[PDB]
Formats: C-alpha cells, structure tokens, sequence
C-alpha cells in the first residue's frame, strides 16, 4: 500500500475537495465523525482505502489531504461543515488576503509569504506515509491562488519530492460561470510554469458540467453544488482504482503509464455517463453498450470538443455497478463499426477496461439518480487541443492591447513571463498537431 | 477482437481488449522569487520619491 | 435580430446569401472576428471550428461541414472509396481510380498492363493543369500528390456538334442532414468536335468553363457560355434518345449523391454538436454512350450558373439559414434516407 | 475586509450622510445605531462598512472632514446625525472658498494631519483593511482641493490599498461660482494618479433626470441627491450584502480597469418612475440601465465603446431572465463593446432590494465615452484660462499659471488616451 495526499488550492480546489471527500466517506463507509465500523483493523491497517485515510488509535479515518486558500471564507465553511470532525486544524492552512484574481499577486506577492508553511504542513502529512506515491492537486485555472500559488507549490513538489508523481484535477475557465476577465492571462500564465511539472493533468471545463447539469439534470441555473457533486463523481471514477481492490491504475504511476506516451501531452479527456435526474423517480436503465456509446457522445465529455477530428493515443474504460466483461467487449465491436476511432500510427488501437461491481454511490438528497452501471472513459486524444485553442485566442485578443498587463507587473511579474507563457502554449498546440495530422 | 490480461477479484475485473495492432533548483526558485519582490519594492520607492516630490 | 459574419470575401454564392439576409431588415452583419454571431460565413482555409458553439446564448452555425474535404479532394475522395464498405472498391458509378505520390504506383501499373495487353481502352487521365495520355511512362513522368483514373473513352456527345460535357449538380445539406438536390443543373459542354484520336487537344476533352471561353473554336456558338440547362438537355434526350433527364440520368445522379453523403454522415454530422452546420457542394458527373453517369468529383466550395444565383442563394437562406433561425413549392428535391 | 469611508466638503457631506442614512435602513440599523432588521443577510458582512461597538450598536466607519461647520452641524442634527462617531467629525472655522488652492495648499494643508490621525485611528481598528471610499465634489474648494490632498497623503500612508471615489463633476447647468472648471480640471489629475476606481456622477446628468425623467420642476440639491444615494447603495451592493461575490475593491478593479489611468466610470440606476406601484420586468430593468438617460456621466455611451461593463439586480426575479436579457443586450449591440476585451460584462444579483422598491438594477460602465465630460470641463477651464479670468484667486494662495497649464496639458492627455481606444 502506497498513500496518496491530496491538495486543495483556492476556492474552486476546496470546495470540489469537499465534495470528493464527502463522496469518498460515503463509498467507504466513513461517518462524518471519521468511524469506519467496518474497517476492522483499528488505528492501522494498510487496506486500499488507506491509500486516502490515515487513521488514529481512537479508530478516525483522517482524509491524507490539504487545505489552502488566501482568505478563510471558504476554508472555515470545511472547519464547520458536516466533516468538519474528519480534519484536524493543521489541514486547513487559511491566509488573510487573497490573490484578487491575480496569477502574479498569487505567485510572487502572497505566494513566497505562505509557501514554507504550506509545504510544512505538508510534509506532516507525508511523515505519516509508509511510501508516499505522490500528490493530487485541485485548482482553478482562473483564480489568483488557484492559478497563481499552485503553479509555486507544484514546483516546490518537484524539488522537495523529486520521485514523487504529481497529478492535477484543473477547472477550465466559463463565461456562464466565470469570475474574472483575466482568467485567459491566468490560465495560460499558469499551464507554463506547471507543465514540467505535471505527470497528468484532467482538465473539466465549467462549461461542459454547467451544459450537463441544465440538460440532463434539468437545473435551469446550476450552482456550484450542483457543478461539485457531478464533478466529484468523475474524480471519484478517476480515483477509485487508488482506493479499491484491482488491478488497472493501481498507483499513480499506471496513469502516466497507460494515458500519457508523451509527457508533454499530458491531458486525457474525461467522458461520463450516464448522469440522470434525480426526480426522474423511475429512469430505464441504460446498458453496457449504451453507456459505452455515450462515452462518444461530445456532449458527455468533461471539455466540449470533436473527437472524431483527432487522434487517440489511449483510451481506458472505468465502470461502476452491474458489468461483466462479456457486455463490454460486444459494446466495443458495435461502437467500433459506427463511430470513427482512429489511433496514432505509434500506438496500438485498444482499450484498457476496469470494472468495479460496486454501483457509483450518490449523495443522499443530491440531483443525481443512483443507476445501476456508470462508466468514465479516459482518452487521450488530440481533440482536447480545440480548447488550448479556444484559450490561446481569448489571451491574444487582451495581450495584443497589453490589457490588464499592468496589475500583473504590478506584482513584480516582468511583462515577458506573458510572451514566454504564450510562447508555451504555441509549441503545445503544434504538438497536438504533429499527433492528430 | 482480443481480451488479455484478465484480473478477478471480490471487487471487481480488469483487462485489456486490442482492436488492431500498431527541474529548477530551489535556489533558483527563490532567485525569481526575490527578483520580483525586488521590482515591486524599487516601484514602491519611486512611488514614494513621487510623492515625496 | 439575428447576427451574422462573412469570413470569405471570394465567395459568390455567399456575397448574394450576405445580401439577402441583410435585405430582410431581420439580419445584421458583424465584424469578421466579432465572436457574438449566431451564423458564420466562414474561409474555406482553417476555420476555426473549435471555437464555434462557445458563446452562451448564442445558437450558432456555420456554412461548412468540419471533415467534408474527405469528399472534396480528389485523392481523399479516392481514399474513401476504396476503403469505404459502403461504396466499395467495386464501385459501379466511380471510374477505377488509383493515387499516388510523386502509395499505389505499383497497384496502377498492376492494371495497366492487362489493358495494353488486351488492345483494351488504356486512355488513363492524371489529376490533383492535368495530362491526358495512353502510355503509363508518360503519365508518371508528369506526376514527378495526383491521382490517375481511366478516361471515359466513350462518353456522350450531344449533337449537332459531336461534343463533350459534363453534369454539374448543387446539393444542399442542412443542420438535420437533409439532403436537398437543387432541380436546376447545368451542362458545362466543349464547342469543338470530340477527337478521339489527339489526347493533346484540351478543348475537346475538357469542359471547364474557364478552357472554354480562353480556349475554344465556337465559344457559346450553340449555347450562350457553352451552359446548357436541364429544359434543353431533356427536350434533346427525348428528340434524339427517345428517353428523359430523369429515367437516363436523374435516377443515377440522385443515387450517387445520397451514397457519398450517407458514407460520411457519422464522421461530419452536427446533430449532438455544440455547434450546427451546414453546406453547399457541387457534384461533377460524366455520362458515357449507353447512358451511364459517373461521378467526376465533389467540389465544397462551388460557384452557381449565373442565371441560378437568385433561386438557389434564397434557396440556401429558406432551407438551411431560416430554418434555425425564423424571420416570423420547394425548388430543391428531398433525397429520402 | 474593512473600507474606511471619508466624505469631504459641503456636497461629500450632505451626500455622505444620505447614502448612511440609505444603507442604514437596509441593514437594520437605526439612528442610534442600534439593530431591528429582519433578516441575518443584513448582519453578515455589516463590518465592511459598520463597526461593532460593544452593546451591539453598529458605528458607520466613516470620517467627516471640512473646512468650515455649517454642513457639518446641520448633519449632526440631522436625521442620522447621532450614528456617526463623535470624534471623526473634523473641522476647521475658514472654509475654502470654492479655492482648490485653499483646500489643497493652504487652509487644507493647516487641517489634514488631524484628519490623517483619525483614518489611521479607523485603519488600526480594522482586522484586515483592503481601502477607502471618498465622496466629494470637484466644483469647490474642500472636497476637491483638500480632498485630493487627503488622497494623496493616504496613498503615502497606505499604499497598497484601493482608493475609491464617488466624484461629483460640476455643470455651469448646475453651478455655484464660476472657477468650478478651474477646480475640476486641478483635482481630475490627483484622480487620474491616485484612485484605483471613480465613479463619475455629473450634476447635469442629475439635473436632467429629475426635470425630464422625474418630472420634478425646480429641482434642488437634494433631489440630485436622492438619485446619488440610490446609485451609491446599488454600486456598494456586493460590499454590503451576502453574494456569490465577496465584498472586494480590490478584485473589482482588476476586472474593470485594463489601463492604469482609465478607471472613471458612468453609473447608472432603473427604475426612476415620476407609477411607482407598477412592477417592472426583468427585460424592462435591463432596456432602462443601458439606457443613456439613466445614466448619471451626462455622457452618450453610443458616441464611444465599452471597456468594461458591471451590473447588479436587486430584489427577487428570474436569474434566468436575467441572463437572457443581458446576453440579449449584448449580442443585439454588441458593436458599443470593445472586442479585444472577451466577456467584458459582469452581472451580480442580491436578493434584498433597496427601500420602496420590488427590484432594482445598478450600471457601472468604464466607457470611452467618459472622454466627453472631460472634454466639456477642459473647454470651459480653457475659455476663462485663455484670459487668465479669475487666476488672482489662486495665485494670491501662492499656486502659478504654470501648475494650471500642466493640469489643462494632463487634462487633454486624458482625454486623447479614450480616443485612442475608441476610433484611433
Ligand atoms: N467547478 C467549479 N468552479 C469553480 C468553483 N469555484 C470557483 N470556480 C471557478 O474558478 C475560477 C475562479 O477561481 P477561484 O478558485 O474561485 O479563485 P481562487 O483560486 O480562490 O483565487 P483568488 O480568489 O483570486 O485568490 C472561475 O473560473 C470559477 O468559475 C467551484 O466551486 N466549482
Ligand atoms: N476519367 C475521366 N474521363 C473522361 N473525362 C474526364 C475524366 N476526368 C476528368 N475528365 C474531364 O476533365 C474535366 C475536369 O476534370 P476535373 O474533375 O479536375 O474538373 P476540375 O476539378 O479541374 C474543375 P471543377 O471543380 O468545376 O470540377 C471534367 O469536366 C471532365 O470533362
Ligand atoms: C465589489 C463588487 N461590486 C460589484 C457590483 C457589480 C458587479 F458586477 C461586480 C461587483 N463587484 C465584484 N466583486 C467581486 N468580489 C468580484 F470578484 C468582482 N469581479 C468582476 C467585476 C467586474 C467584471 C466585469 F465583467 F465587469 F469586468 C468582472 C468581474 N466584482
Ligand atoms: N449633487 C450635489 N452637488 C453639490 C451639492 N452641494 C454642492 N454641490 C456641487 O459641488 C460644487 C461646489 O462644491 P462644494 O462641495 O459646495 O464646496 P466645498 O465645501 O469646498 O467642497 C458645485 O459643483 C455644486 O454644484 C449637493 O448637495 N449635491
Ligand atoms: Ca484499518
Ligand atoms: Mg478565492
Ligand atoms: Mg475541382
Ligand atoms: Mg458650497
């Protein structure tokens, strides 16, 4: 066993943490006074779930995560929500002033005043690990701390952590929900300086969930509650093979190893399905080859973009509940003949598939239906470059009037980071390219 | 059509289906670091050497 | 108040669509790079496709097929033929065609040399400015990306003037994939008898418009603009072959082009998009002496007969621009699928 | 996250003490600065602008400053008079003048140290102080000339804090003496350096509101400032209630102000009905805040583009008619927008909405077309300083023509800096 610690940066990071850790609890069995009645090994044990919960004599299973945010509102609604028993105070790491927005306030100005302490408090946390994997990392393209602080601490990582993988969970920035009109600047700012140091990264676009939320979830405005809980569902797919018995994605390694060939390319899309509206009451049941097919649908996936005008490089199939692999491999030969599919040359053109009989679990009096079978598909495809594209060209619209530059070099960031950033992402894009010709 | 690698447990089943064959140092960090908070005191002075004006 | 963005300049059909639009006082033209408009005239050169469908609010559509240039670029359109069950190699309506690089050069060969051995009909034409020739060498030498495809050795030629043409046909796909085949063609035809002997002549082999005018003996002598429409082809099919437009041809033409688009539906449709499209293609055909037709090629950014601009520019506005965006007897044929 | 307010001069005063006399009836809060609300919205970001005086009396965080008494006595004795702290009405006995120079150089000078002892006295008292908010008027000599000092000295004390100003630009429509071109054009260059964000409120604009709008024949000062109040309980909305977004100066003005020196915005309110039973629609709400005459600049947005755009609804309506109408009126004029600047407009909601009214609408608009008031104040300080007309005023409290000609120079600099984001 081999744990994994997980860090929440700025608001966005926090409150899908929170969302994540209350689904975890609620899969594990874990109370939210941190009892476990069915772990029968007290105040130790290395069972699968140990991988995210280190546990006291007392017999609490403490999430192996932390907090950090530059200003305590969001922070010590976790000190005083439904968990609040789980974590103790050294977790959530609160400051008094945020990023306001900012990439530059949140790394150069405020960054360097609380990054000792972060990185303290996260070496607690790793003294406690018998054979620490490596790291989580939940964050906001768009905000200052999420943008800004998190592309700091992910460099500190690599230096104090060198062996260590790093993994990220990235909200992409959406108008219909943004906060900012710099979040293009802090985006792009922010994928440069954490590419060298991101093993893989999935990226969920607001827009993609808010779309998902309205149509299948029939909420008119989805709240952030309603966009957290959905996403943590996907996270909970993607990190359930770190928690439970199996054999595919076992560490954090198996993701580098099965989604990313090319290390720089390093951002799998994400596909769910099905999400079905809890006052539906009596929902048909969707199949193995039906959620199998919507796994192709554009509008499932975690970024809105056309895989049919890319390349895959690979492609991992995660169910949940009632699938047994004979419907699986007849939902792929259907799939296969109907829907276009084309691999890169360089990689052979297949599927890798984990199964977990236990059915998603759904929050009690969520939006979310419980279903019998779920699947997540993680594809590394180069369609996901449309929206690196779509980034790039909000950022080039601003840059080319230097908009908004002055409060970042206000910061003491020189205006040159921004061309060497942008710089960046156009060899990016052309490496998508190259792949999806 | 080819299933390889096929694992059973109490908890679940994984496998393989094949359709068709084929950093900066931390004094460096702390360099850039100081180097920005350095532009943001020098502004601060001429701000102030302004107004002392 | 709709809002839309003309992003190619050259188009004709699209300067006369702009213009309608403009001219209901319903529709309001943005500048090219202003993101908030609900229908897009985009470039036929990398349009910018991941950028559509992103503006919340804004149902937006654009004027081409992401992925049609499988259809429209000769050696794709070979490509997808060949390895398209749907069509097959064994393709009745599609000359046997091979591409090949400055691969299939030994695939080419692998037929030629039955044709030379057998006296047959070896007349082979290289396309990507083109050669007609009989001799592989001297086919390949010009080559040194084209395609080479059998020369319809025994085409129809209408008469008086024992001549050539060739069938062109505009086809109309909307947002729900209809496929809407315009009822008015046009017959491009060459002035100059048809040599079946001098390959070298390009005015008798070629019905190009812009050969025609620059490169002819009889220009517009028996049709103004070497153009002849559907009225005047079926009243000689019926005078001179005793049969019409629709039973020799029409039935054929209409296969084709519901086998071509329903080949690629599922690679290009935008029914589950965050986006709609939509486009106009321009279907080339050739017919030979017992009434066969053949298709030539599929071109996604053709012009229209200048008789034809105002019927079917409103004819694109009323089936494929209204259609999704409301202002408050059909000139096209449904084909069914 | 404290805002330390200070209101400066005859007109920062008397609208000063109507936007607390506002905001203190929606918070619950009564002359004796004693809590009878209703709803805990009201309580939960109180501190931003109140302070919590042991008994649970909440004291406005404010500081009254000018030159003479009379405008402060008469609030003292008006109707909230008895919140306000005791100790921060600061006061001298010789007024200004109407005399820029006055309040910025010579009587201002003798009195802004006491002032400056009381800001730092509110600033101690403040667990985490992100700025300052000041109202006052360009047209005379306190709230303009001594004002501006005040700014000064606090960007001196206080650096790394936002400063913010509601600035009220004087009309010959709407005038006291004739040097007002002379005052405003001298402090609009203090604001271009030292504020962060400053929201334009144009006596002319007032006026016309309340004559053609209002229907008010004869308006007074303080119909001008019923309108001021209203719009400045509306633009302080996401300070003062409980929201998706946090009460943040801050965060604000790095997404509305691209460029250092264009932070002048055109705020606006709807409704303003001479008829007041009748409910309004969302799409009504959003028809009238974009609406020119309910704008408050006396500036034509059409004759210019938008920067950026904030807007806040208050009262309770459908959040999803209000995104459609305000994507609506965008998308149908969105040649009024700069392109370069993608989803240049915000929009804030607040369940609460302002007294005697169902729902309300905010506008704050950083517009290029702001050019225009700076332009009618230069052309007015232009023909008397062609003549150098009434100068003797000022160069008797020891300024030169050369510190008038340098702000005339600042002043058209200003203005050509718009025109160079609009059309070349
Ligand atoms: N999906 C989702 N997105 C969020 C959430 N909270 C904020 N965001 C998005 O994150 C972006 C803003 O970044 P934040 O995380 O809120 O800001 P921050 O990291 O706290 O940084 P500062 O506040 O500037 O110090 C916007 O694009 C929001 O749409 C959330 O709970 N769920
Ligand atoms: N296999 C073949 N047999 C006989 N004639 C042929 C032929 N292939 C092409 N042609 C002749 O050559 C002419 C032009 O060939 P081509 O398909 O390249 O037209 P084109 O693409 O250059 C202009 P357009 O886009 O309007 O069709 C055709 O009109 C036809 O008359
Ligand atoms: C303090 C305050 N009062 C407001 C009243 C209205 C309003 F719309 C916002 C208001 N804000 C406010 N508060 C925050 N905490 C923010 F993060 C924030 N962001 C913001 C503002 C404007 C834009 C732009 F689009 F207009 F450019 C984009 C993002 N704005
Ligand atoms: N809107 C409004 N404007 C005022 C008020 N009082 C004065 N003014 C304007 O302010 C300018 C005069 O400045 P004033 O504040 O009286 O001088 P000060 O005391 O030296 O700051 C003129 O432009 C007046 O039109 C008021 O109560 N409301
Ligand atoms: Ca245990
Ligand atoms: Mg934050
Ligand atoms: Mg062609
Ligand atoms: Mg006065």
């Amino acid at each position: 066993m081999r744990e994994c610690i997980s860090i929440h940066v700025g608001q966005a990071g926090v409150q899908i943490g929170n969302a994540c850790w209350e689904l975890y609890c609620l899969e594990h069995g874990i109370q939210p006074d941190g009892q476990m009645p069915s772990d029968k090994t007290i105040g130790g044990g290395d069972d699968s779930f140990n991988t995210f919960f280190s546990e006291t004599g007392a017999g609490k299973h403490v999430p192996r995560a932390v907090f950090v945010d530059l200003e305590p509102t969001v922070i010590d609604e976790v000190r005083t929500g439904t968990y609040r028993q789980l974590f103790h105070p050294e977790q959530l790491i609160t400051g008094k002033e945020d990023a306001a927005n900012n990439y530059a306030r949140g790394h150069y100005t405020i960054g360097k005043e609380i990054i000792d302490l972060v990185l303290d408090r996260i070496r607690k946390l790793a003294d406690q690990c018998t054979g620490l994997q490596g790291f989580l990392v939940f964050h906001s393209f768009g905000g200052g701390t999420g943008s800004g602080f998190t592309s700091l601490l992910m460099e500190r990582l690599s230096v104090d952590y060198g062996k260590k993988s790093k993994l990220e969970f990235s909200i992409y920035p959406a108008p219909q929900v943004s906060t900012a009109v710099v979040e293009p600047y802090n985006s792009i700012l922010t994928t440069h300086t954490t590419l060298e140091h991101s093993d893989c990264a999935f990226m969920v676009d607001n827009e993609a969930i808010y779309d998902i939320c309205r149509r299948n979830l029939d909420i008119e405005r989805p709240t952030y509650t309603n966009l957290n809980r959905l996403i943590s569902q996907i996270v909970s797919s993607i990190t359930a093979s770190l928690r439970f018995d199996g054999a595919l994605n076992v560490d954090l390694t198996e993701f580098q190893t099965n989604l990313v060939p090319y290390p720089r390319i390093h951002f799998p899309l994400a596909t769910y399905a099905p999400v079905i509206s809890a006052e539906k009451a009596y929902h048909e049941q969707l199949s193995v080859a039906e959620i199998t097919n919507a796994c192709f649908e554009p509008a499932n996936q975690m970024v809105k973009c056309d895989p049919r005008h890319g390349k895959y490089m690979a492609c991992c199939l995660l169910y949940r509940g009632d699938v047994v692999p004979k419907d699986v491999n007849a939902a792929i030969a259907t799939i296969k003949t109907k829907r276009s599919i084309q691999f890169v040359d360089w990689c052979p053109t297949g599927f890798k598939v984990g199964i977990n009989y236990q059915p998603p679990t759904v929050v009690p009096g969520g939006d979310l239906a419980k279903v019998q079978r779920a699947v997540c598909m993680l594809s590394n495809t180069t369609a996901i470059a449309e929206a690196w594209a779509r980034l790039d060209h909000k950022f080039d619209l601003m840059y080319a009037k230097r908009a908004f530059v002055h409060w970042y070099v206000g910061e003491g960031m020189e205006e040159g980071e921004f061309s060497e950033a942008r710089e960046d992402m156009a060899a990016l894009e052309k490496d998508y390219e190259e792949v999806g010709v | 059509m080819e299933v390889i690698e096929l694992n059973k447990c109490t908890s679940g089943q994984s496998f393989e289906v094949i359709l068709k064959p084929p950093d900066p140092s931390l004094e460096e960090i702390q360099k850039k670091l100081e180097a920005a908070e350095e532009r943001r005191k020098y502004q601060e002075a001429e701000l102030l050497k302004h107004l002392a004006e | 108040m709709y809002t839309f963005v003309v992003r190619d300049e050259n188009s004709s059909v699209y300067a006369e669509v702009s213009r309608l639009l403009l001219a209901t006082g319903q529709w309001k033209r943005l500048r090219k790079d202003n993101p908030r408009f609900n229908l897009m005239l985009g470039e036929r050169n990398r349009l910018p496709f991941g950028r559509l469908g992103h503006e919340p609010g804004l149902v937006q559509l654009v004027n081409y097929y992401r992925g049609a240039d499988k259809l429209c670029r000769k050696a794709s359109l070979v490509k997808l033929i060949k390895t398209s069950p749907e069509l097959s190699e064994s393709c009745t309506w599609f000359p046997e065609s091979y591409v090949i690089y400055p691969d299939e050069r030994e695939v080419f060969l692998a037929a030629y040399n039955r044709r030379r051995e057998g006296r047959e009909g070896n007349v082979w034409i290289a396309k990507s400015g083109i050669l007609i020739s009989s001799e592989a060498s001297e086919l390949l030498d010009f080559i040194d990306v084209h395609v080479i495809q059998k020369y319809l050795e025994k085409p129809l030629l209408l008469e008086p003037g024992h001549r050539k043409f060739d069938i062109r046909s505009w086809v109309l796909v909307d947002h729900l994939y209809n496929i809407y085949l315009y009822r008015e063609g046009v017959l491009r035809t060459s002035s100059e008898p048809y040599n079946s002997a001098n390959f070298q002549d390009k005015t008798c082999h070629l019905t190009n418009h812009c050969i025609q005018k620059e490169y002819s003996k009889n220009y517009g002598r028996y049709e103004e603009g070497n153009e002849m429409f559907f009225e005047e082809f079926n009243q000689y099919l019926m005078d001179a072959l005793n049969t019409t437009l629709e039973n020799s041809i029409l039935l054929q033409i209409k296969h084709i082009i519901r086998s071509c688009l329903m080949c690629i539906e599922p690679a290009i449709s935008t029914k589950h998009l965050h986006y709609q499209s939509f486009q106009l293609f321009g279907f080339d055909f050739m017919v030979d002496e017992e009434l066969k037709v053949w298709l030539i090629e599929v071109n996604g950014a053709p012009a229209c007969a200048q008789k034809l601009y105002a019927e079917l520019c409103q004819g694109i506005v009323d089936v494929a621009i209204s259609s999704v965006f409301p202002l408050a007897t059909s000139i096209f044929i449904k084909l069914h699928h | 996250r404290e805002i330390v307010h200070i209101q400066a001069g005859q007109c920062g005063n008397q609208i000063g003490a109507k936007f607390w006399e506002v905001i203190s009836d929606e918070h619950g809060i009564d002359p004796t600065g004693s809590y009878h609300g209703d709803s805990d919205l009201q309580l939960e970001r109180i501190n931003v602008y109140y302070n919590e005086a042991t008994g649970n009396k909440y004291v406005p965080r404010a500081i009254l400053v000018d030159l003479e008494p009379g405008t402060m006595d008469s609030v003292r004795s008006g109707p909230f008079g008895q919140i306000f702290r005791p100790d921060n009405f600061v006061f001298g006995q010789s007024g200004a003048g109407n005399n820029w120079a006055k309040g910025h150089y010579t009587e201002g000078a003798e009195l802004v140290d006491s002032v400056l002892d009381v800001v730092r006295k509110e600033s101690e008292s403040c667990d985490c102080l992100q700025g300052f908010q000041l109202t006052h008027s360009l047209g005379g000599g306190t709230g303009s000339g001594m004002g501006t000092l005040l700014i000064s000295k606090i960007r001196e004390e206080y650096p790394d804090r936002i400063m913010n100003t509601f600035s009220v630009m004087p009309s010959p429509k709407v005038s006291d003496t004739v040097v007002e071109p002379y005052n405003a054009t001298l402090s609009v260059h203090q604001l271009v350096e030292n504020t962060d964000e400053t929201y334009c409120i144009d006596n002319e604009a007032l006026y016309d509101i309340c004559f053609r709008t209002l229907k008010l024949t004869t308006p007074t000062y303080g119909d001008l400032n019923h309108l001021v109040s209203a719009t400045m309980s509306g633009v302080t909305t996401c300070l003062r209630f409980p929201g998706q977004l946090n009460a943040d100066l801050r965060k604000l003005a790095v997404n509305m102000v691209p460029f250092p020196r264009l932070h002048f915005f055109m705020p606006g309110f709807a409704p303003l009905t001479s008829q007041q039973y009748r409910a309004l629609t969302v799409p009504e709400l959003t028809q009238q805040m974009f609406d020119s005459k309910n704008m408050m600049a006396a500036c034509d947005p059409r004759h210019g583009r938008y920067l950026t755009v904030a807007a806040i609804f208050r009262g309770r309506m459908s959040m999803k008619e209000v995104d459609e109408q305000m994507l609506n009126v965008q998308n149908k004029n969105s040649s009024y927008f700069v392109e370069w600047i993608p989803n240049n407009v915000k929009t804030a909601v607040c369940d609460i909405p302002p007294r005697g009214l169902k729902m309300s609408a905010t506008f704050i608009g950083n517009s290029t077309a702001i050019q225009e008031l700076f332009k009618r104040i230069s052309e007015q300080f232009t023909a008397m300083f062609r003549r150098k007309a009434f100068l003797h005023w000022y160069t008797g409290e020891g300024m030169d023509e050369m510190e008038f000609t340098e702000a005339e120079s600042n002043m058209n600099d200003l203005v050509s800096e718009y025109q160079q984001y609009q059309d070349a």
